[PDB]
Formats: C-alpha cells, structure tokens, sequence
C-alpha cells in the first residue's frame, strides 16, 4: 500500500478536463474509415471561405433583398452605404465569419470585404470603399472618407474588389461582442464618379458584398453562441 | 557571500557618505563606509521575497451566495438568489488588492479554489446533499436567466460541478487582451464627455455563475461561496507607492471624504523618543 | 501512460496542424493567381 | 571640465542649456526607443515626422508662492496642441512617444525653498466625491494649463490634496517614481527622460494619457528679506522617438 | 488496480500549498508578452529606494509639513529630533520601508538614513547624528549621543548625508511589529556648532529626512498587514 | 512531472534570483561613483 | 549683472514665411536656445542658413 494525499478538487467534473476512461465496450472494432471529400481540421479553414453580407438590412422580414446594395443611375458625390465593423453583431452576425466568430470571446486579424457588381455590362461606374480605423466618426461625406484606408474601384470586366480592412489596433485582440474600447472603426462606399447606365437601359443595379478572414486571423476562449437557445428538450 | 566586510579606520579625501538626493539616485552606502566592520556572511537569498511568492498564496476574492427552495412562483430567480452571478473582478476584496496594487501591470495565471459550504438556518430534518454548478460566462454569451436555462448545458463554456462542502479547482491560463492586466489605467474607453474614467472599463473581463443542480427538498438550505484566487507564474512592472487611505470602489482610486489622518501623530515632541 | 486497453479510452487527439483551406476557398478546376487576371 | 552640473540638450530645431543640473534621470534606467516589429500587432507602416515633433515645446509658466501646493500635467495631454505634434496627434488613429523633460526654476543664494519633480506611469486619478464617482474626461485632459493643486474641487474633477498624490497614497512615496528635487541651494532645473511605458505596443493618444508629470513644492519657497515673494517655474517638454499609425480623419473630442 | 492509503492531511485547502490543477481553458493562446521597462523581481530590490519620513509627526491631520525637520539659526548645544527605531510603526511605518516591513515577520540587516538640507546656500551648519544601539536609554544631550554611532555633518556643497544604523544585535532577527527583546535603539540629532543664516534671510530652515535598507537586509515569514482593512465588500 | 497538458496548469515558478535594483535606485544618465562627489 | 543674480532666457530664430512672432508660445516654435545665465557669460546662437534661394540681396 502506497501513502496517498488527497488535493482541493478530488471527485470534480469539469466540462473542459481531458482524461482517459475505461471503454464500456471492451474489445469492439469500429467500422474502417473509408475516404470522404471535404475533412475540416479547423475552424480557420473555413472562415477564409467568403460569404454574402445582408447589407441591406433596412427591410422588415427576412428576405433576398437585404443581400443586394442598390445602386442609382447618375448620382455624385454620394454615400452608397454605411456600417460599423462589430463582426459580432448587426450584418455580419448572420454571415459565417460572424457565426463562428460568436463561438470565441476575442479576434483579431484582417478582415477581407469584396464587392461584386451584377449590372448590363455596358454600364460603368467608379465606386470609393473606406475603412475608418477607431477613433474618429463615421464619415459623413466622401472628403472625410477617402482621408482614411480607401480603395477607388473602377467597374470592369473584372467584376469583383477585394478590399482588406487590415488589422488598425492598440490592443492585440478585441472582443467579439461589441464593446467600446475595442471598437474597430466604420466601412463606408461613395460614388467616385457615378453608376452610368447605357441607353434601353433603366432602374437600379446592384452590389452583392461579401466577408471572409485574411490568413492573419486568430480567435481565441471559446464559449457559448448567444445565436441559438431553446426551452425545452426536443423530441422525436 | 558576506554581509560585511572588516573595515578599519578611514581619513580620505574619498567621502563615500556624502551625496546629492536632488539627483534622483539612492547610493550605495553600507556600514563599513561610516564604522569600522567585521566580516559576516548573509546566510540569506531572499527567497520569500521573490513576487511569485508574494502574490503566490491563495487570497479570499469574493463571497456570494445562492439558495435551493422551490422556485415554483419566483419571478426572478436571479433576485431569489436561485443562482447567482459574479462580475469577475480581483479588486472588490481588498487584502489581495493592496498587494496587487504595489505594481502597475501584472501578467500572471490564476489558480481558483471555490469552496461552498451549507447553513440550514430554519428546522430542517436533515442536511440534504447538493452539487453546485458553477459555469464561467464570458462577454458576449447567453447570460442565465432561470436557474434551470439552455444556458446551463454549458456545451462550449468551461463548467465545473462539486459537492457543497468539498471544494473545486481549476487555473485559467492570463486571459488578459493585453500584454499585462492594468492594475491602474489613466484613460476612458473612446473620447466621449461622459464615459467612465477608470479600469472598469477596461478590465471588464466577464462574469461567473453559480447554481445548485438539485431540485428543492421540503426545507430550504443556503449555500454561500467563497472563491479563492493564487497567482502563479508572476511577472510585474513599475513598483508605485502603497495605498495609504480606504478604497470605496472596484476599479477606482478615490478614497472617503473626511478620512483621517493616516499618519500617527507624536505624544510628545519631534524631540520624543 | 494508457492505463487502459481499448483505444476509444484514451484522452483527447492532439492538433491537427493540418490546415488547409484551399479545398474550401480555391477549388477551381484551373489555377487562378492572384494579380493575374481572374478572366482571361 | 565637464561636471554633472553643466548640460546641453539639442533635440530637433531647439536647444537647452543648463549651467546647475543635478545629473539627469533617464526612468527605469531606459532611454526611448521606437517600436521593434517583434512587439508590432497593427500591420500599418507608421509615420515619424522625426525632427519636426522631436523638438522642445515650452509649456505657459507657472508662479511658485508660499502657498502654491504643487501642479500636474499629464503626456501627451499637456502638448495636444503644440506645432506638428498635436496635429499628428489627432489625426492619426494611433501613435506612441517618449520624452525629455526639463523644468527650470532659478532664484538666487538667498532664497530656499525645493520642488519635487516626478514622473508617475498610470496616474489614474481618484473623484473627490468618494464612492465611485468618476472623473470626467475634460477634468484629466487639462491641456497646457494642467492641474493647479489649490484650485478648488470642481464637479467631476479630481481631488486635490497633495498629501494623497490625488489618489489614495502618501506624498512621502513618490519617491519610487523616477524623479530629482530642485533644491534652490543646489540645482535650478530637473531633466527626465522617459521611455514609452505600456501594457500595449501602441495606444491611442486621446482616449489615455500615459504619464502625469508632477511639480510639488516640498520646502517651501522661503525669499531674501523684501525680496519679491515668488519665482515662476517653466516646463518645456520634447516628444522623442515620436511614431503615429492609422491615419485617418481627425478626431473631435470633449470639449 | 494500484493499492493505495490516504493520509492526515487529505481533501484539506492550505492557501499556501503549491501542485498542479487542470485548465479550464484547455489549448488557449495567450497574448504575446511585449517589453515594459521598469519590471520587479524581489520585494528586496523596491526598499532599497529611499522614500521620505514624516519625522514632524507632531501634527494634529496629515500635512506637508510633517516631512519637514526644522531647523533654528543660533542655538548651540541643542536637539533637532529623535525618534525610536521601531522600523513597522511610529515616523517609519507609511514609508515605503515601513510599509513592505509590515508584510514581513521578521527583518534583520542595516538602515540607511539621510538627511537632505533645504536652506539658502550661503548659510553653514554642523550637525552631528547619533544611532544609540539597545540597552541604553534615547540620549538626553550631545554628550550623551555622541558616546554612540555618530557622524558629524557639515553642511555644503554637497546636501546630502547618509548615516547608516549598522546591525547591531544579539539574537539575528527582530520582529517588524514593536517588541521589546528585540528592539534596535534610537536616533537622534543635535547641533553640533549651529546654522548661521545670511544677512537678508531669516526665519526657520528645513532639512528632508529618507529611509531605505541596505543591502545586507532581509526579511521573513510573510503575514498580513495591519495597514489595510474593510467592513463590506467594495462593489463597482 | 506536469500531469496536465497547458502551461497554466503547472505550479508556481522558481525564484527569479534576478535582483537588479539599479533600474530603481540609480537610474541616473551619468553615472555616479560612490566616494566621488556627487556634483563636481 | 551682478554676479549673484540669475535668469533663464529663451533666443528664438523665426525662418521666412511666418510673422515676428507675438508671444514665446509663437517664438518657441522655431530655431531657440534656452540659455541659463551662469559662470560662462556668454550664450552663442547661429541663426542656420534657411532658404530656398540658395543667396540673398544683401540690401
Ligand atoms: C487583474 C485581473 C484579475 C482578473 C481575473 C482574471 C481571470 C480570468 C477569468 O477567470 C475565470 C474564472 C473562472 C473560470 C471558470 N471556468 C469554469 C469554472 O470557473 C474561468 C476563468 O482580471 N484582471
């Protein structure tokens, strides 16, 4: 018989502790893996991945329609849409970065935002997208936006403008639910020209946008998504 | 090594005990340069001293409680204390806080032992046996808001179920979004005229929770917790002058108006010995 | 050390460090680079 | 022939001289130095204006009398507006500095008296309010001007008792902070160079002030026999391996 | 199956007790530490650092005043202060000395006290400090003081003295909490010419007075100190 | 023997028996020797 | 003056393109020496080559 002392926290069970057990099914041979397309090894895979953001959020019911940026024939100067960047929450709550975002308390990294054009291809259009880092308000007119991170898109053949917002921070790491002193800055889009249509042409256009993380990204402590709960158990 | 070495007499041109304090240093001077010594040695390293020692025992951080009776009727099992919660915070026991204040950034890992012992204060017939389930809830996660929530399946958010009356443990790892925690911070959360001016703004790290998993017995039975807190790997910047007057709040330096003198006054003259 | 048999028993795998997202971001059939141009 | 006590500092377009130093203290026995890309997080490129905010602002002077109680500044607070620096200040997102600080105060063999010049990282200031009323915003960010220790309590300002360091600790201990004493008898300037101290790489300047200087009368100015009763005392403050990141639009902040 | 004894001493919680636990957040990431000047390994490197006493003691609500020793032109003969060296209470005790002796036990090792002059540079003076080591009574003139450890100062160019109260004791250690078997003397000073003020000057001149160890120090047996209390929790 | 597989699980460090009070006693630029007048 | 007295003046260098400058705040901004009236009786300023056109009218 060995001597043995006993410390604080003998017999506890802790959801997050890694351990072995015996097996209840001593000596079973499980069914062998045959070869299957797509393995995930990590969440990082697939919030490279970019998806559609519900910019258009201003309608009353879920509906395809929150996904297109419209567009108008003939504007200067003006504001094509505005957002703060809370990955956590409002528009990119629902996308994938945002939903698994939601599993980890902080981030940090680059984020990519895209924009694809769908109007007739004899149309043309020079758009100006900016990121605000933390700090100052949102702009309010495209003199105070292009002082800032900018991209002037020129509409082409190449139909799509990855902009980055690059990673603009003190602290190393900002949490994922919206919070002040971690705040990461706004993302506006003006006309830099103005959308032309050709002739027969007419109405609006529009954007599809969407987001993804640079390779640069790392979330970290996980925990509970507040996007799903219940009330009671579920049944068959 | 020696704490003294022999010295004899002097009669220099090389006056090691004068100096000038308006230059910001604290000189060197020992015994020997002023009496004549003999040699000793320091049989002493100064182990016990070490930060990780000082700061390394468990202090009481925070006592709370929480109740099992029958919630049948409770609007706000919250308010009934059905289960509770804990803003995580490291400064609202002040024993452990004067200590940690000595210092203006610290990085280290926390040890918790969480001990929960049971009072039955009004005639029970027996002392029933209740686990406690306390959960860790980070910013940004479903709060609890009945005792028996989706919330507590806690199928992403570390938890840790005892028996009141044992204790549990755990260490979480330097969660801080930092490179060290501030133990003071000159600043606000963004530049606007009415926001917080302190840490509490900043060290805003989340809060924990706390329930019995039992449903009720026929009696009521009251479980108070206390959480223990053990820094282990240390690591500590710029020293700053201890606190002198009482703390009113977490996270903020004031002290009471009309306090009182904090310096013993003298019975007797500068004179008196 | 295992202290058991069977292998279902033994503690948690081990990380990957596989990581690969190009199956999911970049499965097109002819390789895209990037700064050259997306159509040709 | 060089004596601790003759100095010449030149740092951009301007230049200090002092023939009665006491040595220099140079905090935490570190001299500023820019940002290594070992410690960098934000991937921007960040811009050093280099000898056009690296140079010596003098500060409004102040009048030591028998019964001053003493005068706070705050970095980079106290030089928001001066020249290229404070422009560069607001309009960049972020942006880090260490500095040298020289604070004059000349009288005569006559005269006694001795301030306390000392440097506090984190001075996070304490309401005179008590429980936990906070300290607005406009209160810590006093600009030039700083804090005058016997002006009086305001509403959501600061303590102001010098005992207490305007936090809860004794006067007496400050003396952990780097700091050097101008004894009129010795000394008529105090110099400190200061490294950028933080828990982050780099900050915002407006929302976090990271060092208050502080100029405390300790012996009390004691003059000649029908002398004047005052002498002023001037801070002059020199930005040092000045760096901004995340340049933008220009912050507009309280007040 | 091992077989195995627990011990006295099972299941028990000894704040002080130091063993593994498992973590809560297994496979987290800290944040990369970064460089901050000024880091403290010991307790014993901060005391060295010599901070004020408040030898003037004799007021009635803390003030500035207390920090301030004066100093009277023309008297001869006379004390100018004295004091116990009870290190954990008394003048020393809001010090910084005092106050890290008083998280202590147990101190043993050597003092250093010194004292700054204030007065205009074209006065002179000569000071003598005493330390009166255990056994004897606090002196009673300069005849008395001086049998004991001394240092005449004359007063100069250079404003600083540091006299430094050198062990001396029979048992090794003394306790920081006033106790009389352990107790380590008295300091006092006297004139030992006098000040002489300029023509044109006048009035009382003050001396500061430090406190810091040697390096020789050592202090043991961590408790808790009587310098901080509470009645309630604090709350935010 | 560390049980467990994170850093943080471990037990307290080891003395630093770094000691360095320099930074905090004589952070002076020129530096001062004992037994040299202070100010020359 | 005498040599028991003492001052601390600022000389200040204001290159072309700005007003004479109105207050210190306004001079200290330029070319400037702090100078301590000690031993050494005399202060040297060099008011540096500032300019554009590499030479000058001298009327
Ligand atoms: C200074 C300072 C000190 C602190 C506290 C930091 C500790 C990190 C978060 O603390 C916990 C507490 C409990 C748990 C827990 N998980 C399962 C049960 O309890 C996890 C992390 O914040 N700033």
């Amino acid at each position: 018989g060995l001597p043995t002392t006993t410390l604080p926290g003998s017999g506890q069970f802790l959801t997050t502790d890694d351990r072995q057990s015996p097996s209840a099914l001593p000596n079973y041979e499980p069914t062998p893996r045959i070869h299957i397309p797509g393995k995930v090894h990590n969440l990082l895979e697939i919030i490279q991945v970019d998806t559609l953001i519900p910019m258009n959020n201003t309608h009353t019911k879920d509906e395809v329609n929150s996904y297109l940026i419209p567009l108008n024939a003939n504007r200067q100067n003006e504001q094509v849409f505005g957002t703060n960047l809370f990955i956590g929450d409002g528009v990119f709550k629902t996308t994938l970065l945002g939903e698994i975002v939601q599993y980890y308390t902080h981030w940090s990294g680059s984020l990519r935002f895209s924009l694809m054009y769908t109007g007739p291809a004899l149309s043309s259009a020079k758009l100006i997208l900016a990121y605000t880092p933390p700090g100052a308000r949102g702009p309010q007119d495209r003199r105070e936006a292009m002082l800032g991170t900018h991209v002037v898109w020129d509409i082409g053949l190449q139909s799509t403008i990855v902009m980055t917002i690059p990673w603009t921070s003190g602290v190393q790491f900002r949490y994922t639910d919206p919070d002040t002193y971690t705040s990461a800055g706004f993302l506006s889009c003006w006309y830099q020209t103005s959308l032309i249509l050709p002739p027969e042409t007419t109405g609006q256009v529009y954007l599809l946008s969407f987001i993804s993380a640079c390779p640069d990204f790392k979330l970290r402590l996980m925990k509970d998504t507040q996007t799903i709960s219940q009330t009671v158990a579920l049944t068959e | 090594t020696v704490a003294s070495i022999s010295s004899g007499p002097k009669h220099t041109q090389k006056v090691p005990i004068l100096t000038a304090n308006e230059t910001g240093a604290t000189m060197p001077v020992l015994p020997s340069d002023s009496i004549e010594t003999r040699t000793t040695y320091m049989h002493f390293n100064g182990s016990e001293t070490d930060v990780e020692c000082f700061l390394g025992r468990a202090a009481c951080v925070h006592v709370t409680e929480i109740q099992n009776k029958d919630a049948t009727g409770i609007d706000n099992h919250r308010e009934a204390k059905l289960f509770n919660d804990w803003k995580i915070n490291l400064s609202s026991l002040v024993q452990l806080r004067k200590k940690l204040e000595l210092f203006t950034y610290v990085r280290f890992d926390s040890e918790y032992t969480i001990l929960a012992t049971a009072s039955q204060p009004d005639s029970a017939n027996y002392s029933s046996n209740l686990v406690v389930q306390a959960m860790y809830v980070p910013p940004g996660a479903p709060n609890p808001k009945e005792w028996d929530d989706y919330t507590w399946q806690s199928a992403s958010n570390p938890s840790v179920f005892f028996k009141v009356g044992d204790t549990s443990r755990f260490s979480v790892p330097y969660v801080g979004l930092a490179s060290a925690y501030n133990c003071f911070y000159d600043g606000y959360s963004h530049d606007d005229a009415e926001t917080q001016y302190g840490i509490t703004v900043l060290a805003h790290m989340g809060s924990m929770a706390f329930r019995i998993v039992n449903e009720h017995d026929e009696h009521k039975t009251l479980v108070k917790i206390r959480v223990y807190h053990r820094a282990k790997h240390v690591e500590a910047w710029i020293p700053r002058a201890p606190r002198a007057l009482p703390y009113t709040s977490i996270g903020r330096t004031n002290y009471p108006k009309n306090t009182e003198p904090v310096i013993k006054k003298r019975k007797g003259d500068i004179k008196s010995y | 050390i295992n202290y058991y048999k069977d292998a279902a028993s033994t503690s948690s795998a081990g990380q990957s460090l596989s990581m690969d997202p190009s199956k999911f971001t970049e499965p097109v059939k002819d390789l895209m680079l990037k700064g050259a141009p997306a159509l040709n | 022939g060089y004596s601790d006590r003759v100095q010449q500092i030149t740092l951009g377009n301007s230049t200090i001289t002092t023939q009665e130093a006491a040595n220099a203290v140079v905090c935490y026995a570190e001299w500023p130095e820019y940002l290594p890309d070992v410690d960098a997080s934000d991937v921007n490129k960040t811009s050093k204006p280099d000898t056009s905010v690296c140079r010596f602002y003098t500060l409004d002077s102040k009048t030591w009398t028998t019964g001053s109680k003493g005068w706070c500044w705050k970095l980079p607070d106290a030089l928001k507006d001066m020249g290229v620096f404070g422009q560069n200040m607001f309009f960049h997102s972020l942006g880090r500095s260490g500095y040298t600080v020289h604070v004059q105060c000349n009288a005569t063999k006559f005269h006694s008296g001795c301030l306390l010049v000392v440097v506090i990282p984190e001075h996070q200031l304490a309401s005179h309010e008590g429980g936990n009323v906070s300290v607005k915003y406009t209160f810590t960010h006093p600009g030039e001007r700083g804090i005058d220790l016997s002006s009086a309590n305001e509403v959501g300002g600061p303590v102001k008792d010098v005992l207490y360091n305007m936090n809860g600790t004794l006067l007496g201990n400050l003396l952990i902070f780097p700091h050097q004493f101008i004894n009129l008898r010795t000394n008529n300037t105090a110099t400190i160079v200061i490294p950028y101290i933080n828990s982050v790489p780099i900050d915002s300047m407006t929302r976090h002030n990271n060092v208050s200087l502080m100029v405390i009368p300790i012996a009390p100015l004691t003059v000649p026999t029908g002398a004047t009763p005052s002498l002023p005392i001037t801070v002059t403050i020199a930005p040092m391996c000045t760096e901004f990141s995340g340049i933008r639009s220009k912050s507009i902040v309280p007040q």
